[PDB]
């Protein structure tokens, strides 16, 4: 799985 | 048929290091749906942002943003382990539904994106030729991002270790580690992969006693 950024 | 109703550009989301990952390819006939599993970028990440994008570029920043929502409440885990299921569904009216669901927590969030959203017909032709002209640059960008993401992971892990180490780590080991973290962060903003890997190296060389403590 590719990864997702967190909310800024 | 001589006519087919299609989504004219690829649809997908931003993933770590400013990459677009495609869920529906350009020219897919509607209605259509597809899902793919994603995970968190850093250890213990508690929320993810789902930035929905239309376009053919591998650089997220060069695609058209359609909307964004966060999914909160992801339980602590090492990075890459949570399973965040992302689903795009385009109905026969051209309305795009995107949801994300965390399989461990059961939590889910979703948005609706209306059919007139995104690029108009002129911009669609532009976007296609732009991605063709930039095919090889985008392949190099994707390489650069693999290395930047490794560098980003080391920076994160080392910093967590510094924190957890407290006073167990000698003060001049800490000084050298902080310098090497800063140099690695500086390098991450460049487009040279070797430069990044060289700073990861310079960091690991000042990190042996910390690796010993953490261990």
């Amino acid at each position: 799985p590719p990864y997702l950024p967190r909310p800024r | 048929v001589l006519l087919l109703d299609v989504t004219p550009l690829s649809l997908g989301i931003e993933t770590m290091g400013g990459v677009m990952t495609t869920l529906i390819a350009k020219n897919t006939t509607i209605p259509t749906k597809h899902s793919q599993v994603f995970s968190t970028a850093e250890d213990n990440q508690s929320a993810v942002t789902i930035h929905v994008l239309q376009g053919e570029r591998k650089r997220a920043a060069d695609n058209k943003s359609l909307g964004q929502f966060n999914l909160d409440g992801i339980n602590p885990a090492p990075r890459g382990m949570p399973q965040i299921e992302v689903t795009f569904d385009i109905d026969a009216d051209g309305i795009l539904h995107v949801s994300a669901k965390d399989k461990n927590s059961g939590k889910e969030q979703k948005i609706t994106i209306k059919a007139s959203s995104g690029l108009n017909e002129d911009e669609i032709q532009k976007m296609v030729r732009d991605a063709e002209a930039n095919a090889e640059a985008d392949r190099k960008f994707e390489e650069l991002v693999q290395t930047r993401n490794q560098g980003d992971h080391l920076l994160h892990s080392t910093r967590k270790q510094v924190e957890e180490a407290g006073d167990k780590l000698p003060a001049d080991d800490k000084t050298a580690i902080e310098s090497a973290l800063t140099a690695l962060e500086t390098a991450l903003k460049g487009e040279d992969k070797a430069a990044i890997e060289a700073k990861m190296q310079e960091l690991a060389q000042v990190s042996q006693k910390l690796m010993e403590i953490a261990q």
